[PDB]
């Protein structure tokens, strides 16, 4: 039972105590799910604050921001916009699917 | 250097922080060079509008909490200056946003008044964009330059 | 030297080109610019790349050391 | 809380090498000292010349806590107008007797006011909103 | 008020054309951030064959070994991904290349003296003189032999000219070809370029009916503006098939009467292709990418 954990990383230097504020740290990534990932959090709404930062280019980290208002803790957050970005790719896959079979 | 000796000697005598002004005159020798001189021209100009996506990114983008550039541990945000029709922040609403983060907040904003290199005839009849203004830590006037 | 295999903007692949662009501009006697368009570089990128090579190895391998001169 | 209301008469708009904010100079209606220099985001908002604002100077809207962006059937004093900014007030000035002036600066989007009795209900408090019918 | 439903009601697939290199096609209402990242992926996180590691046995010729090597890896091959797997790097060479993860290709020239009848021609002159990228044979290494018997693997281009020789000279070399992504090496991309592009908006704002109507047209591409009479004056046809030159934008009889702007969530995405993979399954592969990128932080544990 070997899971993978060196890819998410909470850091805890900038988190807040009830969990409505924290920062996060992907390694392997850039722009691409940064930008990507940072619209659908921000529909959420109740979060008050989201946005990435690549701190040096020369390396594949990507800190991400989330800042809630209450009721709602900002992993919480994270995870919300995690599976409404995996159910906006199913949309984009399943139109472009038929619109090849009506070619 | 290989001792604790100049090791206290490149933390405090001779670091950059503390060369900030140069002796000769008294006149300072640190800041930005060419392009961060030219971009806020147009961030700091009065065309600026950027949506709350926009705003919060570029406040993230300079300033990290995990790194320590903040005084705060939770970056605190303003109020749009437009409400009505759609929300939007203005460009020198940006510089009052990452002045409110960076300095400490027991002590009270900045108060200045300085001037531009930027003739006011450039931007049109009755604009007051050479007079920079600061008033309790926020950019109430003016674009921002090398000067 | 020999003609490059991919643009170096783009990346269409120009290395099959050469040979059949100097056919063109030889035996068809078309200018360089109907004879670019017709091997399908239309790109500026990739349309400067067949457009402005000097093929040197031709002027290398004159120099044989492993055969009579 | 109303902290001024009146009706403008746009004289001028100025576009002046921008693309986006338009400087509006307006007169009064209704007293003849009081004049208006405004900057608006005209892409938004269009302001023609000879045209009938209504501007009005809130305090709030009806010790809050901030800004949220607006919800399920929240109620507001900006609802019933269509142009509302927040800014803060940096300069008092007397023309003369009698012509008291203040300067705003919305984020940057400058205005000046002049008259007389508003120094009542014309602090110079860091919020000031600022709303515009018609 | 955003939802995943809502963004169902309001997204369109138009698909201009199809090819077996090529595929032009509009993604309407969608976000910049979205359209960028599919534009992101298809150039990096798409993964396709290239020949990596090059066995010299001899290189007589006048290019170098290294040169030589370089021009192989950017040859694109005719190589289905999903049938290797990843190469696995925390292990040595003798453990690390199966039959599984390489393709093994060869070169075997030798270029010999023609007798040929008379600044001749060099290809009546010499034997094996130009070393074609079809010259590089697949050998079928372990189980590829009924699993690529259907496809062997060629070069997608097959008249890439390699090298040029003279007799006496020889080249002989083995390469394995792994496959990797864009964001290692470029020469692992499967695209010649994937790019989106704004449809353009043309706003015609007094009626600029007759005579001005005619030079209006010679602003822009044949098929964008059209006439009809006075009335039905001067309109846009296909501002998709409009590039935006600014050309109207510099004669002052219509500098106030056109502005030009894009329409923000309307992408023409024209995606080519290296010949590897077909360019309307660079895109699904491109898409599930995305969202296999999002599973693998949803299904992880978040660290400290
Ligand atoms: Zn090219």
């Amino acid at each position: 039972e070997e899971p993978d954990r060196e890819k998410i990383k909470l850091l805890t230097q900038a988190t807040s105590e009830d969990g409505t504020s924290a920062s996060f740290q992907i390694v392997e990534e850039d722009h691409t799910l940064g930008n990507a990932l940072r619209y659908v959090i921000m529909k959420n709404p109740d979060v008050e604050f989201c946005g990435y930062s690549i701190p040096h280019p020369s390396e594949n980290l990507l800190n991400i921001r989330i800042q809630t208002y209450g009721e709602t803790t900002a992993v919480d957050a994270l995870q919300k916009g995690l599976k409404d970005l995996m159910d906006l790719c199913d949309v984009v896959e399943s139109k472009f699917t038929e619109k090849i079979k009506s070619m | 250097p290989q001792n604790e000796n100049a090791r206290a000697e490149a933390l405090n005598l001779a670091n950059t922080d503390s060369q900030y002004l140069t002796p000769t005159s008294g006149s300072p020798v640190r800041g930005l060079i060419q392009d961060h001189i030219s971009a806020g021209v147009w961030l700091t100009s009065k065309d600026s509008f950027f949506t709350r996506e926009q705003y919060q990114q570029y406040i993230y983008g300079c300033i990290r909490p995990e790194d320590g550039h903040t005084t705060r541990s939770k970056i605190v945000t303003l109020p749009p200056t437009i409400f009505k029709p759609y929300p939007l922040w203005t460009g020198k609403q940006i510089i009052t946003t990452v002045l409110l983060n960076v300095t400490p907040p027991d002590m009270p904003g900045i108060n200045l008044i300085s001037k531009n290199k930027i003739k006011n005839e450039y931007w049109g009849k009755g604009s007051l964009e050479n007079e920079v203004l600061f008033k309790d830590g926020a950019l109430l006037c003016g674009i921002l330059d090398k000067s | 030297m020999i003609v490059p295999v991919r643009c170096f903007s783009c990346g269409k692949v120009v290395g099959d080109k050469w040979e059949s662009y100097l056919n063109l501009l030889q035996e068809d006697e078309l200018d360089e610019g109907t004879a670019l368009s017709r091997l399908g570089l239309k790109r500026y990128c990739c349309r400067r790349m067949i457009l402005t090579h000097v093929d040197l190895i031709e002027k290398f391998l004159r120099y044989n050391p492993l055969e009579k001169r | 809380n109303t902290l001024f209301d009146d009706i403008f008469q746009v004289s001028e708009v100025d576009p002046g090498r921008y693309n986006k904010v338009c400087r509006i100079e307006a007169a009064s209606t209704t007293q003849d000292q009081c004049k208006l220099t405004l900057d608006i985001n005209v892409e938004l908002f269009p302001v023609a010349a000879q045209d009938s604002l209504t501007v009005t100077i809130a305090s709030s809207l009806n010790a809050t806590r901030s800004w949220r962006p607006p919800q399920a059937g929240d109620r507001s004093l900006a609802d019933d107008y269509d142009y509302v900014m927040y800014g803060t007030a940096y300069k008092f000035e007397e023309v003369s007797k009698d012509l008291i002036a203040v300067y705003y600066s919305f984020g940057g989007l400058l205005m000046r006011l002049e008259g007389n009795y508003r120094n009542l209900n014309n602090l110079k408090q860091e919020n000031a909103y600022l709303l515009i019918r018609r | 008020e955003w939802n995943v439903e809502k963004f169902k009601k309001d997204f369109e697939v138009n698909i201009s054309s199809l090819d077996a290199r090529e595929a032009n096609f509009d993604l309407i209402n969608i976000d910049t951030s979205i359209a960028n990242a599919f534009r992101r992926i298809m150039i990096s996180e798409v993964p396709s064959v290239a020949a990596e590691y090059v066995y010299f046995f001899n290189n007589t010729s006048v290019i170098q070994d290294e040169v030589l090597a370089h021009r192989i890896g950017l040859v694109p091959l005719k190589v289905d991904p999903d049938m290797l797997t990843w190469v696995d790097s925390n292990l040595p060479d003798d453990e690390k290349f199966t039959d599984e993860n390489t393709i093994v290709l060869s070169l075997n020239v030798k270029c010999t003296r023609n007798p040929d009848a008379p600044s001749t021609d060099p290809k009546e002159l010499y034997n094996n003189a130009h070393v074609y990228a079809r010259d590089l044979k697949f050998e079928p290494q372990g189980r590829q032999s009924t699993t690529f018997a259907d496809c062997p693997v060629v070069p997608a281009d097959p008249d890439i000219l390699l090298a040029k020789l003279r007799p006496g000279q020889e080249i002989s070399l083995k390469a394995h070809c792994i496959l990797g992504i864009g964001g290692d090496h470029a020469k692992f991309s499967p695209v010649s370029t994937a790019s989106y592009r704004l449809l353009p908006q043309i706003n015609i704002l007094q009626p600029i009916k007759g005579e001005s109507a005619r030079r209006f047209q010679k602003c822009f591409p044949p098929g964008v503006i059209g006439i009809d009479e006075g009335s039905d004056e001067a309109y846009v046809k296909d501002a998709r098939k409009d590039t935006v030159s600014r050309e109207v934008l510099r004669y002052e009889e219509f500098a106030d009467k056109v502005k030009l702007g894009r329409v923000r969530n309307h992408f023409i995405f024209n995606v080519e292709s290296a010949g590897a993979m077909t360019p309307e399954e660079i895109f699904f592969k491109s898409v599930r990418i995305l969202k296999n990128k999002a599973e693998y932080l949803k299904n992880c544990p978040i660290t400290q």
